[PDB]
C-alpha cells in the first residue's frame, strides 16, 4: 500500500508540473522515490499511471454521452480487433526444445 | 395494423375485453424486453410512444 | 537449495542469445558411475548451468518430497516432471531455487 | 480525496467492464448477433454485419462454437447489468469531473510503517470480478462473480 500511494501521488504532481518531483528528488534526498529512474522496476508502471492522470486532464469539462447501443457496437468492434490479430500465439515451444537439448 | 382496430374479436368498448388485453399487452411487453436484454428498453418505449402520439 | 550466480562480472562477454534463455538444469544421478569409480550407493541431486561448473548434494533418504499429483496435470515437459514440477529460475536476480 | 485519483479509477472500471463484455461478444459472437438482428427490425436505420458472419458465427477469420440458448440469454442478462454499472459509473463521472504539499503528504504517507501485507487486489479483485467462470473453484458455471 505505501509504494502504491507514493507511485500514485508522485504520479499525481508528476501529472501536471514535472518540476515538483525534479526539485523533490533534490531537496530530500530519500531512497523512498528510486522508481523515478527508468532502472527501477515499477517505474513502467509509474509512466501507466501519470499517462493516464494526463488522460483525465484530457476531458475535464466535457461530459461522456455514450449510449447502450454505442457501447454494446465498441465492444463488438474491440471483439473483432483482438481476432484481426490470431496468428502469434504459437512460439514457445521452441524455448522448451532448446532445454532438452541441452539437458 | 388495422384488423385488431376494424375486425375486433369481441366489442371494444366491453369491459372484461379491455381488461383481458391490458393483463395480455403486459405479458407481451415484459416479455419482449425479458427476451432481449441488450436492446435499450427506454429507447424502444420512446420510440412506441412519441408513434402513438 | 538456493543457488546464486555471477552479478554481471564475466557474463558481459557473451550474450548471443546461445542459450542464454535456458535457464540452470537439475537431474538425478547414481553414484554407480564416477570418474574414479571407488565406493558408491547413494544419489546426487547434480544442478548445471552452462559456464558454471556442475554442483551435487548426496540425498541418503530413499525419498523426500516426492509429492503425488502436486499441480492439475499441466503438460509442458521442459526438461522432465522433476523440473517443472519443483523448481523456479529468479533470472533477473540469478538465483535458482529447487525444492 | 484527489477527484484526479476517484474519476481515474472510474474510467479504469469503465475500461474493464468494456473488456468483459468484449471478450464475451468474442468467445460467441451469437450473443452480439442476436441482439442486432432484432435491433434492426426495430431501428430500421441500424447497420448489420456481413450475414455469412452470422451464420458461420464468427467475427472475423475464426468460427466459433454454437452455443445454447440458456447460456447465450444467460450472458446477455448478464451483460445488462454490466452494462448497468457502466451507466451508473458514467454518471456520477460526469457529476465529479503544491510542493509543499507534497512533502506535506509524502510525510503522512509514513503513517504506520510496520503494514507486513502483500496488496495485490485492486485490477484482480475487478478485472476478476468481472470474468467469465468467476463463481466455481475452476471452471462449472460461467456467471462471474
Amino acid at each position: 500500500r505505501r509504494d502504491m500511494e507514493v507511485i500514485k501521488l508522485t504520479a499525481r504532481y508528476y501529472a501536471k508540473d514535472k518540476s515538483i518531483v525534479e526539485q523533490m528528488i533534490s531537496k530530500d534526498g530519500e531512497a523512498r522515490l528510486n522508481f523515478m529512474n527508468s532502472s527501477h522496476p515499477l517505474h513502467k508502471t509509474f509512466t501507466d499511471f501519470v499517462a493516464q492522470y494526463k488522460r483525465v486532464y484530457s476531458f475535464t469539462g466535457q461530459e461522456i454521452k455514450k449510449s447502450k447501443r454505442t457501447i454494446l457496437d465498441n465492444c463488438f468492434e474491440r471483439t473483432q480487433y483482438w481476432e484481426f490479430e490470431k496468428d502469434k500465439d504459437r512460439e514457445h515451444d521452441k524455448l522448451v526444445e532448446l532445454c532438452k537439448i541441452q539437458f | 395494423d388495422e384488423k385488431y382496430l376494424l375486425t375486433p374479436p369481441m366489442d371494444r368498448k366491453n369491459d372484461r375485453y379491455m381488461a383481458f388485453l391490458l393483463k395480455l399487452s403486459k405479458y407481451v411487453e415484459t416479455f419482449f424486453f425479458k427476451s432481449y436484454a441488450l436492446l435499450d428498453a427506454a429507447a424502444v418505449e420512446n420510440l412506441i410512444k412519441s408513434d402513438f402520439e | 537449495i538456493q543457488v546464486n550466480y555471477s552479478s554481471e562480472v564475466k557474463e558481459n562477454s557473451v550474450d548471443s542469445d546461445d542459450k542464454a534463455k535456458v535457464p540452470p538444469l537439475i537431474r538425478i544421478v547414481s553414484g554407480l558411475e564416477l570418474s574414479d569409480t571407488k565406493q558408491k550407493g547413494k544419489k546426487f541431486l547434480v544442478i548445471a548451468y552452462e559456464p558454471f561448473e556442475n554442483i551435487a548434494i548426496e540425498l541418503p533418504p530413499n525419498e523426500i518430497l516426492f509429492s503425488e499429483n502436486n499441480d492439475m496435470d499441466n503438460n509442458n515437459d521442459g526438461v522432465d516432471e522433476l523440473n517443472k514440477k519443483c523448481t523456479f529460475w529468479d533470472a533477473i536476480s540469478k538465483l535458482y531455487y529447487v525444492q | 480525496m484527489n477527484l484526479l485519483e476517484t474519476r481515474r479509477s472510474l474510467l479504469e472500471e469503465m475500461e474493464i467492464i468494456e473488456n468483459a463484455i468484449a471478450e464475451r461478444i468474442q468467445r460467441n459472437p451469437e450473443l452480439y448477433y442476436h441482439y442486432i438482428q432484432e435491433s434492426s427490425k426495430v431501428f430500421p436505420d441500424t447497420k448489420l454485419p456481413r450475414s455469412s458472419l452470422i451464420a458461420e458465427n464468427k467475427i472475423y477469420k475464426f468460427k466459433k462454437v454454437k452455443r445454447k440458448r440458456k447460456q447465450i440469454i444467460l450472458q446477455q442478462h448478464e451483460i445488462n447489468i454490466f452494462l448497468r454499472d457502466y451507466q451508473e459509473k458514467q454518471q456520477t463521472f460526469n457529476k465529479i469531473n503544491f510542493e509543499r504539499k507534497l512533502q506535506q503528504l509524502e510525510k503522512e504517507l509514513k503513517n504506520e510503517d510496520e503494514n507486513f501485507e502483500l496488496d495485490i487486489n485492486s485490477k484482480k479483485d475487478k478485472y476478476a470480478l468481472f470474468s467469465s467462470s468467476s463463481d466455481p473453484s475452476r471452471r462449472t458455471n460461467i456467471l462471474s462473480d
